[PDB]
């Protein structure tokens, strides 16, 4: 899941936020993984051979930056003085530095902009990221600190803003079982990460009111999706390539109920048992993992019908799996066709009700 | 708590926007209470007991 590119020295520099380094034996067996932060600068290649004690990577824990793609001159869009952002200026000279606000601090004024960093060529017009036909622009979050002017020229693989991350506290037994409590209540993250929700050849079409719009055509049979992304999301699509059903449109963290919807009860239930074991593991605890699989197959227990089928079952209700699949396998018996369903999850609380 | 009048301020977890709101609270030793309060449009606001 590498995505990288060269800078000017000529090191490879990460460009991806799921990137894993893994190191494999002349047998073809692995034997050491490592996770790769985004914005991280590899000294060594991929598929090279490298000498045990070397450095193959190094990157600053404390931030995290925004580098850039293409070359170019940098200038600001939607970055409105005092409003949005606060400025200093080191009066000593003609520099200055600058921090982008967050929403709690904001304006109605701006409330409704949209902050970025625009990269251009020297004739004025829009830069497009080679090989795509998309516009050359990286939006700043809240908290970011960039150290540039209006109008420098920067070179690809630069850092253009730097984004402070909080320290946290100790990790001991009660700064994980919420975590815990998290996973087996079935919460939904925050923001989540956009998954494709059928196969097939993507593009995009009408944008209205800042959203933008994406058009997944299958190779063959209906073309129904059109799922409204707002258009402050990061996309790693482009309109004329594929995908399957479950890639990651847009990077982010997981919702289990789109997992179980997309990838099926399989992969739902290794999210959930690596996630709580993840956590144990830390403290020294040992655990089998029938116990997490079990209390996962209690989870799973509601079905919702969406064709009547010869069953008797409504189009829209919510019933127990097991009753779906012995009146299932009676009709099965007699010749006819059954109704299909979806399973549903359920968090430990809902279920229980 | 001492009488008198104490200025304190939410730490934005009333508004999803994480607006922090003030208010200021006079306490007697011997009478009815009195507030007044910021809202997340900006506008002041009094409570009595």
């Amino acid at each position: 899941n590498v995505k990288s590119v060269v800078n000017s020295s000529g090191k490879l520099v990460i460009t991806s936020r799921n990137t894993e380094l893994k190191l494999i034996d002349e047998f073809g067996r692995t034997k050491e993984s490592y996770k790769v932060p985004y914005g991280a600068v590899l000294a060594k290649g991929d598929g090279e051979q490298v000498a045990g004690g070397e450095t193959v990577a190094n990157w600053d824990p404390h931030t995290m930056p925004v580098i850039t793609e293409v070359s170019g001159f940098v200038r600001f869009t939607d970055m409105i003085d005092g409003q949005t952002i606060t400025r200093q200026t080191d009066e000593l000279t003609g520099l200055s530095s600058l921090v982008v606000l967050d929403s709690a601090e904001r304006t109605a004024g701006g409330k409704d902009l949209r902050p970025a960093l625009k990269i251009v060529d020297a004739q004025g017009n829009d830069v497009l990221i080679p090989g795509t036909d998309m516009p050359a622009q990286y939006f700043l979050p809240g908290k970011a600190i960039v150290q540039l002017e209006d109008g420098v020229q920067i070179s690809s693989g630069d850092t253009l803003a730097r984004i402070p991350q909080e320290s946290g506290g100790t990790k001991d037994i009660t700064g994980g079982l919420p975590r815990v409590a998290d996973l087996f209540e079935a919460r939904r993250p925050k923001e989540p990460a956009i998954l494709a929700e059928i196969s097939g050849i993507v593009s995009f079409g009408k944008e209205t009111k800042g959203k933008r719009r994406l058009v997944i055509t299958p190779v063959d049979g209906s073309d129904p999706y059109e799922e409204m992304i707002p258009k402050w999301r990061q996309l790693n699509v482009f309109e004329g390539e594929r995908v399957e059903r479950g890639d990651v449109i847009s990077d982010g963290p997981e919702a289990p109920h789109d997992i179980l919807r997309l990838r099926g009860v399989h992969a739902v239930t290794r999210y959930i048992v690596n996630e709580v074991q993840d956590v144990y593991r830390l403290q020294g605890v040992k655990i089998n993992d029938k116990h997490i699989e079990v209390i996962v197959r209690q989870m799973l227990r509601k079905a919702t019908i969406v064709n009547a089928g010869s069953s008797d079952f409504l189009e829209g209700e919510q019933v127990e799996y097991s009753r779906v699949k012995i009146a299932n396998r009676e009709l099965e018996a007699n010749g006819k066709v059954g109704a299909t369903y979806s399973r549903d999850l359920l968090g430990i609380t809902k279920a229980s009700l | 708590r001492s009488p008198g009048v104490f200025f304190d301020s939410d730490k934005g977890k009333t508004h999803s926007s994480g607006k922090v709101l003030y208010n200021a609270r006079i306490i007697p030793y011997r009478g009815s209470w009195l507030d007044f309060e910021f809202d997340p449009k900006d506008n002041l606001f009094v409570r009595i007991d």
